[PDB]
């Protein structure tokens, strides 16, 4: 799962 | 232009990183974590699922409820068990497992855990802190009830530190000097 802090 | 949150509908800068949205793994798209209702915690957590666990917006989502979702509470409840069973099967917990919802004793944690009561990282931690802690208030002049409480905490904080990297054990409030 890809989120602005990854 | 095309950057607004689906959800909201609101427009989102490509250089606020600080914001916290997720990606669609079908069409790239960011959605606001608020708007899809989830936590800090969750946010937190979902930004350690697998590469294998895409997020995935409502419309790019063909069957309900979103993998994302399930796979999401499954994660949150499997680390709480994969932390309290490391507990529960350690040689230097055994004094804490019975005493002799607020659990006093690890069963107790364990009951209210598989009964599905806990939410959060933070109440799981903090009903193990106080427990830990009171072991500690309560061990005075005798080691293995003071050097085993101490193993357990550093096992507990360093446990929780592999599980939870982004959550914080030791700012816990019940902890006492
Ligand atoms: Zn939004
Ligand atoms: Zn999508």
């Amino acid at each position: 799962a890809r989120t602005k802090q990854t | 232009s095309g950057n607004f949150c689906p959800l909201c509908d609101k427009c989102y800068d490509d250089d606020d990183y600080e914001s916290k949205m997720m990606q669609c793994g079908k069409c790239d798209r960011w959605v606001h974590s608020k708007c899809e209702n989830l936590s800090d915690e969750m946010y937190e957590i979902l930004s350690n699922l697998p590469e294998s666990v895409a997020y995935t917006c409502v419309n790019c989502t063909e069957r309900h409820p979103a993998e994302w979702r399930l796979a999401l509470e499954k994660e949150l409840q499997i680390s709480l068990k994969q932390v309290l069973t490391a507990l529960l099967n350690s040689r230097t917990t055994s004094h804490l497992l019975r005493y002799r919802q607020q659990p006093l004793d690890l069963e107790g944690v364990k009951r209210k855990m598989d009964q599905g009561n806990y939410t959060s990282v933070l109440e799981f931690s903090d009903d193990i802190v106080k427990i830990i802690q009171a072991a500690i208030n309560s061990d005075g002049g005798q080691p293995e009830i003071k050097k085993a409480n101490s193993m357990v905490k550093s096992f507990f904080i360093r446990q929780m530190e592999r599980v939870f990297p982004w959550f914080s054990v030791k700012k816990s409030r019940f902890w006492e000097p």
